[PDB]
């Protein structure tokens, strides 16, 4: 209930760092973003034993609810990290982007990249022949401040790109088609 | 005020086309340029007043397709053609077609090019011009007195070689007649015992064969001027990397003797353009004719700087038939110039390996003193598989050799190239190398100085401490900037009050304890017990960061960084990967399990269902990283598959016209 009451009021972030089974999996699903640690965390309502007993399927915990499964197949997790330390560092970095509540504007921090910087490399990025693809991530990197881009679901549904970046120090959300 | 061709067509791509166009605009000549399909937006096409496509991307179908160029010349009413270097500079047939259409060719006559083209005649012409002899002996050496006769005809030093065998068995250098008699006797006995063949050959030998070449300028009137020599000894894979003028080895007497003999040869063959007479020079300053280049060379700018002369302008004036305005006595050596050709190659693989990609950012260091850059690329340029990897010629000029070498090192540290791998690290290390600085150089310099391979700069204890301090200061600066939010009335921010940052920094499998504090823009860093001070503006967005460590000025680049702690730093031209953690984070990291990390990129598989349009590789072929292996079509998008890494094709599992599926093996790389 509290999760649902807090949705859209204050950001909520979940980091799955170990086993997580049963109804406990639903609270992270209600939060805004879910991150997973590789090889040591998993999410599933029912464990492999019940799956084998009921549907006669053989699967391991990693296959059933591993970080790779939920970051590449189910679209449940947003990012997978190598370690607890790496995950926590990236979590701090990510938290830097968000506002504290819906009553506050988008965070604006000190910026060194000039807002009028030209990007001549984009003048020929798009091939003339519509049968050749390019990488939209290159355009995104060129346009944003310091070429820094925090991508969301980088390995899931790769035909679209979503993420966080900064323009003139102000947090922005990037959505783009991926012709590649 | 000097009449010249009204319009000129430059049949070349890359830096040379841009270089010629700049001169034509300077002289008021209108310009036309030829481009393949892929080079449509290249700087030369943009620079040219008019441009014409001459064909498909492969060079054979474009630059070497004379018919397409000829139609273009007719279409543009082009008065004259400048061929630059490579491609059709030396092709006789093109000159004939130009002559048929009454188009002036800016260069020498076909006979002069052909005469030098033949090795056998070129020597007879060199002997007749009385230039240092380079004799070739087709017959066998019968005895030790015939060996001495032949050695005197060739000139000392000579190399005695066995006709059979390999690996340098039965080879001897002889410096005089007595060493020839023993060298022949010993080599014949060694060859008879090792190979059952006593037949010997005698060729000239060159101690430390420094490659020294004299530029020459010729006119229809028959007047000729010698330009000062150029040292091009530093070379990789038979391709020159660093060139300098004048040579640090030649005195005023030898240099003049070389210049006079090069002009004697040029007059003997009635040369009518800028050219180069190449020599091998031994440790005793004996010089021997190698070949006479009959085209403007790539290393022409270093000569232009010391002489003060524009070779392209002179080539155009001679083509109009205007007489030369200079006499040998007017040609001085002013200062010192060094050129370092820049390539898109991995210096670490072999000495150079071709690399391909889009230049996502490119910034030349022109602002720095005594720097001239000859390039044919811009930001967004695509270094393609079809052509030479040369990014630019980087040239530095000084009042003396030291000043030129210092400005170069500074220029290489200030050169920004992003999106391809490049040889700047190798160039920068050659320029500062104690042998190169002393002028102890030969054509073997790169193999002698780096026998195992290029491993990048090697840091001295002080350099390592400076690099660690700079990295720690950069890390702390990023962390500090992370805390500078704008005012939030609802929730004021509370500054994290930290006086000292304790960091574990991993450089090369070694972990260093660092304690960093700051005051204003000054960072005090204790590295393993050594105190350093780092000062800078700490602009974290600019590609180049200038810092002062204990008063020593450094220019560093931050190529990439991650929240985890990884950081790539270009320092002294080399890219070092460091990993920075806080002390507590480093301590807690000890409980993390090392992962398998097994992910082979050798196998290349199909990402999505489709039809294989074409396959660009076959077993045994060499593929550079990022090089296309095959193209897959789906929903008419011509998807391209790229090689994971540089290597060869162990096996090709796909064929054109075959409907592949996702997760299907396409090719294997070693």
């Amino acid at each position: 209930l509290r999760n649902v009451t807090a949705s859209g009021v204050i950001p909520q972030i979940s980091l799955i760092m170990g086993p997580c089974a049963g109804g406990a999996v639903y609270s992270p699903a209600l939060t805004d973003f879910t991150f997973m640690v590789k090889d040591t965390s998993y999410l599933f309502i029912t464990g492999p034993d019940v799956v084998k007993s009921v549907t006669n399927e053989d699967v391991t915990q990693e296959e059933l609810g591993g970080a790779k499964t939920h970051t590449t197949m189910s679209g449940v997790a947003h990012r997978a990290f190598e370690n607890d330390v790496d995950a926590l560092c990236n979590l701090r970095d990510f938290f830097n982007y968000l506002p504290l509540s819906s009553q506050d504007p988008a965070p604006v921090r000190e910026c060194h990249d000039p807002s009028d910087r030209l990007v001549p490399e984009l003048d020929t990025i798009v091939p003339l022949e519509s049968t050749k693809a390019y990488n939209m991530v290159d355009i995104i990197h060129s346009v944003v401040d310091e070429r820094e881009f925090f991508e969301i679901m980088p390995n899931y549904a790769k035909n679209i790109i979503v993420g966080f970046a900064r323009m003139n120090g102000r947090t922005v959300g990037i959505v783009g088609n991926q012709p590649k | 005020n000097e009449k010249t061709f009204d319009k000129i067509l430059v049949a070349n791509r890359g830096e040379i086309a841009c270089r010629v166009i700049r001169t034509c605009k300077k002289m008021g000549i209108k310009t036309v340029a030829i481009h393949s399909d892929v080079d449509a937006s290249s700087v030369h096409v943009k620079m040219a007043d008019e441009a014409v496509c001459v064909g498909p991307a492969p060079t054979s179908k474009s630059y070497l397709n004379m018919d397409a160029i000829m139609e273009a010349i007719k279409k543009t009413r082009a008065q004259a053609v400048h061929p630059g270097y490579g491609f059709l500079s030396e092709n006789k047939e093109f000159a004939r077609c130009l002559a048929a259409e009454d188009v002036v060719f800016i260069g020498p006559d076909t006979h002069a090019i052909q005469a030098m083209g033949d090795k056998i005649e070129s020597k007879l012409l060199a002997k007749k011009a009385e230039v240092n002899t380079i004799p070739g002996f087709d017959g066998v050496v019968k005895d030790a007195e015939e060996a001495v006769r032949i050695a005197r005809e060739i000139g000392y030093p000579v190399m005695i070689k066995a006709s059979a065998g390999g690996g340098g068995k039965g080879m001897r250098i002889a410096w005089d007649d007595e060493e020839t008699r023993d060298g022949f006797r010993l080599s014949s006995q060694e060859a008879a015992s090792s190979f059952g063949d006593d037949r010997l050959l005698i060729e000239k030998f060159i101690d430390n064969p420094r490659h020294i070449e004299i530029q020459v300028l010729g006119d229809k009137h028959g007047n000729a001027l010698w330009l000062n020599e150029r040292e091009c000894s530093i070379q990789r894979r038979n391709q020159k990397v660093v060139e300098e003028a004048p040579s640090i080895f030649l005195d005023a007497e030898t240099r003049r003797a070389m210049g006079e003999q090069a002009v004697a040869l040029a007059r003997a063959v009635k040369y009518s353009s800028a050219g180069t007479v190449e020599f091998l020079v031994d440790s005793k300053k004996n010089f021997y004719f190698l070949e006479m280049n009959t085209r403007l060379q790539v290393e022409h700018p270093v000569t232009e700087c010391i002489t003060g002369l524009d070779l392209v302008q002179e080539m155009i004036r001679v083509a109009k038939g205007y007489p030369l305005r200079h006499k040998q006595a007017d040609i001085r050596i002013n200062g010192w110039a060094v050129e370092c050709r820049v390539y898109a190659e991995d210096p670490y693989k072999s000495f150079g390996l071709p690399s391909i990609g889009r230049l996502s950012q490119y910034q030349e260091p022109l602002h720095l003193p005594g720097v001239r850059v000859d390039s044919g690329i811009q930001p967004g340029s695509d270094i393609s598989i079809y052509y030479d990897p040369m990014i630019s010629k980087l040239i530095t000029y000084g009042s003396d050799r030291t000043e030129a070498l210092k400005r170069m090192a500074d220029a290489l540290d200030n050169y920004v190239i992003r999106g391809v791998t490049h040889n700047i690290a190798l160039l920068r290390e050659v320029i500062i190398n104690s042998r190169f600085v002393k002028g102890d150089i030969s054509t073997k310099f790169l193999s002698d100085v780096y026998p195992d391979g290029f491993k990048g700069h090697m840091l001295t204890k002080s350099e390592k401490n400076q690099l660690l301090a700079i990295a720690s200061s950069l890390f702390v600066a990023f962390q500090l900037r992370a805390q500078h939010f704008q005012e939030n009335s609802r929730m004021p921010v509370i500054k994290p009050d930290i006086a000292n940052w304790e960091l574990s920094v991993k450089l090369h499998d070694k972990v260093h304890t660092v304690v960093a504090s700051n005051n204003g823009s000054v960072f005090s860093v204790e590295v393993d017990g050594s105190k350093l001070n780092v000062t800078s503006t700490w602009n974290l967005a600019s590609p180049l960061l200038s810092v002062s460590v204990d008063g020593t000025q450094r220019t560093v680049q931050c190529l990439s960084r991650e929240a985890g702690g990884n950081m790539s730093i270009q320092f002294l031209g080399t890219v070092y990967k460091v990993n920075i953690l806080t002390r507590l984070a480093a301590e807690l990291n000890k409980f993390m399990l090392e992962k398998v990390t097994e992910d082979t990129s050798s196998v290349l598989r199909s990402p999505m269902p489709g039809v294989v349009v074409a396959v660009s590789v076959k077993p045994g072929d060499a593929v550079a990283e990022g090089q296309e292996i095959c193209v897959i079509e789906a929903m008419k998008m011509q998807n391209s598959m790229t090689a994971g890494k540089t290597g060869t094709v162990k096996s090709v599992h796909c064929q054109a016209g075959d409907t592949v599926g996702e997760g299907d093996l396409l090719v294997e790389l070693e």
